[PDB]
């Protein structure tokens, strides 16, 4: 009811994946739901921030150990 | 006592003047609050209709039009 | 660091009984203190909640106003006097 | 001031056996369109309360002894009891809009009304104060809000153009 | 009185000499004709301004700094 | 007024916050630049004022009318690298 | 995320340990929201969202009406008792 | 940051010095309608009784009682004071000059004169005797029960102009003052903030300890000198509120024609006689309302607490929830719903 | 209508004296009734399971919670005329039996509380309405504050609430901490198997379950229900289990935990087990309560137990209500008073009643063989509907537990019915005094339906695969 | 001079655990409650830190303006007694806090992410490392703040929500009367 609403009164950060993801529900039945997992997951990596937190944590090994 | 109650169902209007010229600050309260939501029912559409009417509303965001794109030139490189 | 920064900083650092209404009183002033508290957001954001926003705290300062009607016409913060003074009448068996 | 839907809606949903007429009637409307069945069971709830302190205190009265009931609570008897009443006959008209009940006269009526209304060039279901954003929010808000009636009455005052019909 | 225009006026009936000299003893401005001078120094005015409520017509000034 | 013994004080007062009031002004004017200060600056006005950081030198609030920026405003660009929040 | 569950946890084991007052009690339920709350603003901060702002409000209502209610509770048991002993309810 | 601590150190000797002399012109304003006269003697016109009343109490003992804390009677007029001249700081003396410039200037000050109660309620805990902690109940409870009347006066005006920032809420009274609109909440106001500073009419539980043995404010050395300053600024700020809310604070007479006039470019003489006049008119507003805390003094006698708490929760409330129903009103009955700019 | 009865009765008490509470009691009973009569037709609106929602999306209306509120309501309206019509004209039932003045304005903000809960639809919704349930019963608890039992009870009722409070807006803010939203509705399938969320729900249902008596934490419970008023004990041991318990059977949230198998299961062991020793009343119908709250937790775990809910849910608050009200009706016929408030106390103080009373023991007999799960009587048929269920979806184990639980239960429960039916000396032979006609004829059409509702089962069962599928 | 100011939420962590400590430990309860107080002021300034100065200040003018001043008001009519900490009557529940203490944090900290594997989901919470990107953008237009939003949803949006507030502030005032005020006539 005050879902995808900002702190300023506008939309969030994170609202347009969630968009997507709700779109693709709405096409689809509990059955074929299974098309809407990349959707949701890039609403997760949008709200959590894990796999570029990983990809990060991988950059900074190579340079942490393979320099010294 | 001298002056109690006479009560709202035994005559309104001399409950009404027992309770300015004993409670007055009650009455004038009551008053005060019963004349604003009142006057926003009953003189609203007076005001809107006779002295002026209601304001455009403000854009408030980009007024993205609802339309198609449409292919422009000038100001292109070179 | 602003002036107000340098400001806030250093002014700093350079058995018995009682009576029900005596407890009353900031026992209600918590609820009451909300109320107009709450109150601020709507004269914020008057405008945009125009007309609807409007209704909507009138029912709630109604509600409220309710619950004051209550406290006033129990006479809570009244105090009560219990050395009364006699008003029977003086009456001589014959 | 553009009066053009946010947001879409069903067009024709059959909420009951009957067609539409509105999903989110105005108040005005629904007072207009009452049958005299509803003013009777106005009559009926606004006699039967008071009448039912009365019954009981025949039957167990408060003290030792039957006494009529003091006038105050007679009253107070009427007045919530025109309250039901109306709660009721509200709820049969709302019914009546949505297709759960038998909905022929107030068919006939809202097309007369509506036609009228475009032949006049008022917009159907009319022209409000408020932003569109807020009637939106206003119609969702207020639809079906009489499902609650056990516990809240709610109303719609809006006239927001969310009405569950065809654009035309 | 209490007004400005008295001590304004009292100010250039005495000079300032006798201004500085009130001030830091009477806390007033007054001014008046002599009547005498005692034994021990003391001198001794009257006033006869319309200003001046009854007690305060007749004044005192010291001679030491350690007036009593 | 007739008892201006009474009426002193005040003027103290009086002379004392104004005195206070016009020098702060003048402060936040040599502060600013020979401009006054500006109030109940939103999001928008404080993008805007470093985004006239970005064209002038860092000269706080100074203006500037020309209609193509100087080459360094296209390498001046700033973000905001914030810490995580814990 | 930390300073609140912090709080919480710290106050809940007050609360479950204190074997001395009441007071303690009040205190370690207030501490309790007011970690709850700081949980949620800053998870309503790192989304830019607005739920969690508006849960925070009402429970800064409710945890005031909770005291309110809590502290005339307190006055009738000492109405009729006349002493908060160090181990009584 | 230098200026920034020229800044700090004017505004602050400017206050002190207001506190300081609104002692002497307490006395000597009292006096005059009292048919006397003085301090007239410690100074030139008595312009030094403050600092002499200062002086005597910093060279004299700091005296603790047997049954008695230390920390609680150190600590609590300090914070006090401080809680008090923080308050200071969001209180506009021209467009912007300000020292915080905040955009929440109403909320932090409603925020610390609700900080202030605490100076009241630790004063009985520094008396472990019975009767002081009923002493500071009953004069809590007339704070605590008269912030929701002046509150409520802060959020009606501000159904006026949407917005926290004083300087704003000062530059919509161009067009008028809040107080010809809104006149009788003048007087609601200004006496509420003569109860919240605990000041005659409004001064029972001082005097009613002053019979008793205990169950005031006994004191003494600096801690006297601390919760004196901070009652004689309390009463600045409070009229302050006043000033900024309803009298147009800084605002006067337009001064465009003249200084069109009389100057011809914006020069740094222009920049001073304008904040001159705009602190002026801020000052002798402030002046006639401190007056007014003393005119009321001299005047009216005593309140109890029963008729305190009964005019408070009884008369002055119910108007005000009237109020906030007819001025909401108001502004739809005529479209004017003001925006948050 | 609640509302405008909440409204008006503040007014209307304020302006009325101690001795007019009675008559205000007796006006809102047949205000309920009115409601319950004349707006009963909107059942319609949720034909073929057609669900609503409302004021955005923060209510949700359909027919499941419609008919909890009809329920509630006519709870509501059987537990005022306990307090409106007095049973016998005497001093010492005025004295025994007199409502305070706040008292029905608290009942009914609980009702309200009540049925936000089961019509919510987001979590925000809940947690206001759960704090609204649980004020208005911490003060119902204490406005009895002359006795120092009830001072005691609501105030290990308000922290041990207080602390559940906590953790239920501790799992709300984790959920929204994961996933950015407060609406159950924005769970599915995918979402569920995606998602490791079982701890963060688990930890909802827990803490809501912890505030109806689930074990281990029964005891504070059972403390309070024992300690408060009897009319008291009758109104909260049973609206807030109805609530909650319904929220969390409308939204599927535990499907197959093992967590919930295992406390259930302790549940109906505890209220089974522990219960067997007591010798006062109220304790014994608590420990009733809570192996009955196992069963109903039981199908916490289904995602089709609309119909075994329901019908049991109403059974166990028509016996719940008629047990305790039997035991209102015996206080003439002992011989010691222990209290004001709680009359009677220890079992063995109804002993020799059918020599009293004997119609009275029949209604105990007819209601305790409910209890227990003995046919044609209305129990059988909703502890069967639950074993249905229970079996259909693969949980083997506790249907024998629950059959264990049954047979344990029925010596607690017939402990009553044998003292009873016991033999006594200095019987009744006359009384000119007699008990009121409203609370007899209440009592007893209770008793019938619980004996022959049975009659009706085909036609319930239509009308939900009706308005149900 | 740039890091000077990094560390002031670790600060405001540590001087929460203080806070906590001592109104565990203090003899006399009035000061317990100022120990409170010392704590929502850390809270304030924690948001201030992360950029809500809004709520700051209601807690504030809310908890410290209203609660801390009604719990002085209790304890000070109130004969609260109580029990100094000690060594014979706290030490045995040593054993019992320490393993609450480490699986509650250690719960409470994983329960937060959504990965399948128990120890991962810990050293998550421990993967504070990163910095946060701030972009500039220019869609917003008007001076809407938080307050005007949650006015905006409070007063729209979220309506029932607060014409339920009403009635709990209604209890708020209805049932400490009922408790307090005996309505003898
Ligand atoms: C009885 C009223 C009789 C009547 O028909 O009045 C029509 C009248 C409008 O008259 P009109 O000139 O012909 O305009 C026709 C359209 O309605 C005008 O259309 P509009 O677009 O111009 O609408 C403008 C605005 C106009 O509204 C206003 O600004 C008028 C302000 C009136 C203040 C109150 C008096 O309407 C609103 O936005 C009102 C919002 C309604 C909010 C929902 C309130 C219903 C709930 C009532 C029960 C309480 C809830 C309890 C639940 C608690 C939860 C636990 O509307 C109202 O009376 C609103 C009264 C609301 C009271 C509740
Ligand atoms: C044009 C017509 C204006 C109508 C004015 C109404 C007259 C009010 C009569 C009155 O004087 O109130 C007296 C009444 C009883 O007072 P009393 O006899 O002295 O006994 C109490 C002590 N036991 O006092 C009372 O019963 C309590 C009244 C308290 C009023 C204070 C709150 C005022 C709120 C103003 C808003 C008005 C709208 C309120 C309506 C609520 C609707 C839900
Ligand atoms: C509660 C009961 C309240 C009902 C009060 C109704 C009083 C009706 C008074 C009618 C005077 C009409 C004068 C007028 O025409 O006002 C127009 C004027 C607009 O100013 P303008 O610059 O011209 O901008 C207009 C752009 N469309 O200015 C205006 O629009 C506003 C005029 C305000 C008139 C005073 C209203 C308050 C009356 C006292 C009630 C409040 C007391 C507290
Ligand atoms: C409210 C008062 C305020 C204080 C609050 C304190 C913080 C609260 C902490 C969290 C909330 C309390 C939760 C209450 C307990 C119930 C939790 C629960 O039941 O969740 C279980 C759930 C799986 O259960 P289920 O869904 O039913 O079945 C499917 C299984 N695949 O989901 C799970 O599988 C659980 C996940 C398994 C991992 C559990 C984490 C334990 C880690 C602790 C390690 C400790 C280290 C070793 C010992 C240290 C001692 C030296
Ligand atoms: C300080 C300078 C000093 O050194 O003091 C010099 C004097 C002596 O002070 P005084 O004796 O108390 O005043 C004299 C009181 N006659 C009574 C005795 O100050 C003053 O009069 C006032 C100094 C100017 C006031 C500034 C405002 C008659
Ligand atoms: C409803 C008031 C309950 C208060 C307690 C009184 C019991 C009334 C039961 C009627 C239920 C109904 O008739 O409904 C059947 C419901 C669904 O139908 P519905 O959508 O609710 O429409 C009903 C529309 N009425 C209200 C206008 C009628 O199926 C169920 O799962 C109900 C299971 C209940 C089992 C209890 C049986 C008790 C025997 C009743 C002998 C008269």
């Amino acid at each position: 009811t005050a879902a995808g609403i900002s702190l300023t009164g506008g939309r969030n950060r994170c609202f347009s994946e969630w968009q997507s993801f709700m779109h693709c529900t709405a096409k689809t039945d509990a059955k074929s739901r299974a098309q809407c997992l990349p959707n949701f997951e890039d609403y997760m990596e949008c709200l959590h921030h894990t796999k570029e937190k990983a990809r990060l944590r991988e950059i900074e090994s190579v340079l942490k150990q393979k320099k010294e | 006592m001298i002056n109690a109650n006479p009560g709202f169902w035994n005559g309104p209007f001399r409950y009404l003047r027992w309770s300015a010229h004993n409670r007055p600050h009650l009455f004038f309260a009551f008053a005060i609050g019963i004349a604003g939501p009142v006057a926003a029912l009953t003189l609203t559409p007076l005001r809107r209709k006779y002295l002026y009417p209601d304001h455009s509303p403000l854009p408030q965001s980009y007024p993205l039009p609802q339309r198609a794109r449409e292919q422009l030139t000038g100001f292109d490189d070179e | 660091m602003n002036t107000f920064i340098i400001f806030i900083i250093l002014i700093p650092i350079v058995r018995l009984a009682f009576n029900a209404a005596f407890i009353l009183v900031a026992i209600l002033f918590l609820p009451f203190d909300l109320e107009i508290s709450t109150l601020l957001p709507y004269v914020m954001s008057i405008y945009l909640v125009s007309n609807y926003g409007f209704t909507i705290v009138l029912l709630f300062l109604l509600i409220l106003i309710i619950g004051f009607v209550y406290e006033i016409n129990t006479n809570a913060l009244k105090i009560n006097k219990h050395n009364k003074p006699n008003t029977d009448s003086l009456i001589y068996k014959l | 001031s553009s009066s053009t839907p946010l947001v879409k809606t069903s067009v024709n949903y059959s909420y009951g056996d009957y067609p539409l007429i509105d999903a989110d009637p105005h108040f005005k409307r629904v007072v207009g369109y009452m049958r005299p069945s509803d003013y009777g069971v106005i009559g009926l709830a606004t006699a039967a309360l008071p009448a039912g302190i009365c019954f009981a205190e025949w039957l167990d009265p408060v003290k030792g002894k039957f006494a009529r009931p003091s006038v105050k609570f007679l009253r107070v008897a009427t007045m919530l009891g025109f309250a039901v009443g109306f709660g009721a006959a509200y709820a049969r008209s709302s019914l009546r809009f949505f297709g759960v009940t038998e909905n022929a006269r107030e068919y006939k009526k809202d097309e007369a009304q509506m036609a009228a209304r475009k032949a006049a060039g008022l917009e159907p279901y009319g022209t409000s104060s408020l932003t569109p954003e807020l009637q939106e929010i206003a119609a969702k808000n207020s639809a079906h809000s009489i499902a609650g009636l056990f516990i809240f009455p709610w109303f719609n005052f809006v006239n927001h153009p969310y009405h569950g019909r065809e654009q035309k | 009185s209490s007004s400005l225009y008295r001590v304004l006026r009292n100010a250039w009936e005495v000079g300032p000499r006798s201004y500085w000299k009130q001030l830091n003893s009477i806390g007033d401005t007054k001014s008046g004709r002599l009547v005498g001078t005692d034994i021990y120094g003391n001198k001794f005015y009257e006033t006869d301004h319309q200003d001046e409520i009854h007690l305060r017509t007749r004044y005192v000034e010291y001679k030491e700094k350690d007036y009593d | 007024a007739i008892p201006f013994e009474a009426l002193l004080p005040y003027g103290i007062i009086f002379g004392l916050l104004t005195a206070g009031g016009g020098a702060m002004q003048v402060l936040h004017v040599y502060r600013n630049g020979g401009v006054r200060d500006r109030f109940a600056i939103d999001q928008w006005d404080s993008q805007m004022m470093e985004r006239d950081l970005r064209l002038n030198g860092g000269q706080g609030r100074k203006q500037v009318d020309q209609a193509t920026a100087p080459e360094a405003f296209k390498h001046n660009h700033v973000w905001k690298s914030e810490r995580p929040l814990i | 995320m930390f300073i609140g569950t912090i709080i919480l946890v710290l106050s809940f084991l007050g609360f479950v340990f204190n074997r001395r007052n009441i007071i303690l009690a009040f205190i370690c339920l207030e501490t309790m929201l007011l970690g709850i709350n700081l949980i949620l603003l800053r998870n309503s901060v790192l989304f830019d969202d607005i739920s969690g702002s508006l849960f925070a409000i009402v429970i800064i209502i409710l945890a005031g009406v909770e005291s309110a209610i809590g502290l005339s509770l307190l006055v009738s048991y000492y109405r009729l008792r006349g002493v908060i002993n160090s181990y009584g309810i | 940051m230098i200026i920034n601590i020229v800044e700090i150190l004017i505004f602050l000797v400017c206050v002190l010095f207001s506190v300081a002399y609104l002692t002497v012109a307490e006395r000597k304003t009292l006096a005059y309608m009292q048919r006397r006269l003085g301090p007239n003697f410690v100074g030139y016109y008595g312009l030094l009784q403050a600092f002499a009343d200062a002086v005597k109490l910093l060279l004299k003992e700091i005296v603790l009682p047997k049954e008695s804390n230390y920390i609680i009677l150190v600590i609590s007029p300090l914070i006090t004071l401080i809680t008090a001249l923080i308050g200071w700081v969001v209180i506009p003396l021209g467009p912007g000059i300000t020292l915080g410039e905040l955009n929440l200037g109403i909320l932090f000050s409603l925020a610390i004169g609700s900080l202030g109660v605490f100076g009241s309620l630790l004063s009985g805990w520094s008396s472990n005797s019975k009767y002081s902690l009923l002493g500071s109940i009953r004069s809590t409870a007339q704070l605590i029960s008269y912030e929701l009347i002046l509150t409520s006066i802060f959020i009606i005006i501000i159904m006026f102009v949407s917005s926290l920032n004083i300087t704003t809420i000062i530059e919509t009274q161009r067009v008028v003052w809040y107080c010809i609109p809104l006149l009788p909440l003048l007087l609601i106001f200004f006496i509420a903030s003569v109860a919240e500073t605990a000041r005659p009419p409004f001064d029972l539980t001082e005097s009613e300890s002053e019979l008793v043995a205990g169950y005031f404010t006994e004191y003494s050395g600096s801690p006297f000198v601390f919760f004196f300053l901070a009652e004689y600024s309390n009463i600045i700020l409070i009229s302050a509120f006043n000033g900024y809310l309803l009298l147009g604070g800084y605002l006067s007479f337009n001064y465009s024609y003249l200084f069109n006039i009389l100057f011809n470019d914006y020069s740094y003489v222009s920049f001073l006689f304008e904040g001159l006049i705009n602190s002026s008119a801020y000052a002798i507003k402030l002046v006639f309302l401190m007056f007014s805390f003393i005119w009321v003094r001299a005047a009216f006698p005593r309140f109890t607490y029963d008729n305190l708490i009964n005019f408070c929760w009884i008369i002055l409330l119910p108007l005000l929830f009237g109020i906030f129903l007819i001025i909401p009103s108001t502004l739809y009955i005529f479209d004017s719903f003001p925006t948050l700019i | 209508m609640l509302i405008l009865a909440i409204i008006s009765l503040i007014t209307f008490v304020s302006m009325s004296k101690l001795s007019d509470n009675r008559a205000i009691i007796r006006l809102i009973n047949i205000y309920l009734i009115l409601v319950l009569v004349l707006d009963s037709f909107l059942y319609l609106l949720f034909l073929n399971n057609q669900t609503y929602t409302v004021m955005g999306e923060l209510l949700i209306f359909n027919s499941f919670t419609f008919y909890i509120d009809m329920l509630i309501y006519f709870i509501m309206i059987v537990i005022s005329s306990l307090y409106g019509y007095n049973l016998y004209n005497n001093n010492l039932y005025k004295t025994l039996f007199e409502p305070k003045k706040e008292l029905i304005i608290l009942f009914l903000i609980n009702i309200l509380g009540a049925l936000l809960i089961v019509h919510s639809n987001d979590f925000i919704t809940l947690f206001v309405a759960i704090e609204l349930q649980s004020y208005s019963i911490y003060l119902i608890t204490a406005i009895y504050n002359s006795s120092y039992k009830a001072s005691k009870a609501s105030m290990l009722y308000f922290f041990m609430g207080g602390i559940l409070s906590i953790l239920i807006a501790y799992s709300i803010n984790t959920y929204y901490s994961v996933l950015n939203s407060y609406t159950l509705h924005s769970l599915d399938s995918l979402i569920i198997n995606t998602l490791d969320l079982n701890l963060i729900l688990i930890a909802l249902s827990l803490g809501l379950l912890f505030k109806i008596g689930i074990a281990p934490l029964h005891k504070w419970l059972i403390s309070i229900y024992e300690n408060t008023p009897i009319l008291i004990t009758i109104y909260i041991s049973l609206i807030p289990k109805i609530s909650i318990l319904s929220y969390l059977v409308l939204s599927n949230i535990s499907i197959n935990s093992l967590v919930i198998s295992i406390l259930a299961i302790l549940t109906l062991l505890v209220g089974s087990v522990g219960g067997l020793l007591q010798i006062k009343i109220k304790r014994l119908l608590a420990f009733s309560g809570l192996t009955n709250a196992g069963y109903m937790m039981l199908l916490l775990l289904l995602n089709n137990n609309e119909f075994s809910y329901l019908y049991y849910i109403t059974q166990y608050s028509i016996s719940h209500l008629a047990i305790f009200m039997i035991i209102i009706f015996s206080i003439y016929y002992i011989n010691y008073i222990n209290n004001q408030y709680n009359p009677i106390i220890y079992v063995n103080q109804l002993k020799g009643l059918i020599h009293d009373n004997a119609y009275l023991v029949l209604s105990m007999a007819i209601v305790v063989f409910s209890f227990i799960g003995i046919p044609p009587l209305l129990g059988f048929f909703g502890k069967l509907n639950i074993l249905m269920s229970i079996l259909n979806n693969g949980y083997y184990f506790i249907s024998i537990v629950l059959i264990v639980a049954s047979l344990i239960s029925a010596l607690y429960y017939l402990y009553l019915l044998n003292v009873s039916i016991q033999d006594k000396n200095n019987i009744l032979i006359n009384s000119n005094e007699t008990v009121s006609s409203v609370l007899s004829y209440i009592l007893s059409s209770l008793i019938i339906l619980i004996t022959f509702g049975f009659i009706y089962n085909s036609l319930i069962i239509d009308i939900f695969n009706v308005y149900f599928n | 001079m740039m890091y000077l100011t990094y560390y002031f939420i670790e600060i405001t962590i540590f001087l929460a655990i203080l806070c906590t400590i001592f109104i565990i430990s203090a003899k006399n309860p009035m000061v317990s409650i100022l120990y409170m107080i010392a704590l929502f002021v850390i809270a304030a300034m924690y948001l201030y830190l992360i950029g809500l100065g809004i709520f700051s200040l209601l807690y504030i003018m809310i908890y410290i303006g209203a609660i801390a001043v009604l719990f002085l008001f209790i304890i000070t009519l109130l004969d609260i007694n109580s029990t100094e900490l000690s060594v014979k009557s706290n030490i045995r529940d040593l054993p019992l806090v320490l393993i609450s203490l480490i699986v509650l944090t250690i719960s409470g900290l994983m329960i937060y992410s959504n990965d399948s594997i128990l120890i991962n989901k810990l050293l998550e919470a421990f993967g504070n490392d990163y910095n946060t990107i701030i972009t500039q953008d220019w869609f917003n237009i008007e001076n809407t703040t938080l307050l005007t939003t949650i006015g905006n949803v409070l007063l729209t949006n979220n309506a029932f929500i607060l014409l339920v507030l009403a009635i709990v502030l209604l209890l708020g005032i209805i049932g400490p009367i009922s408790i307090t005020m005996k309505h003898k006539e």
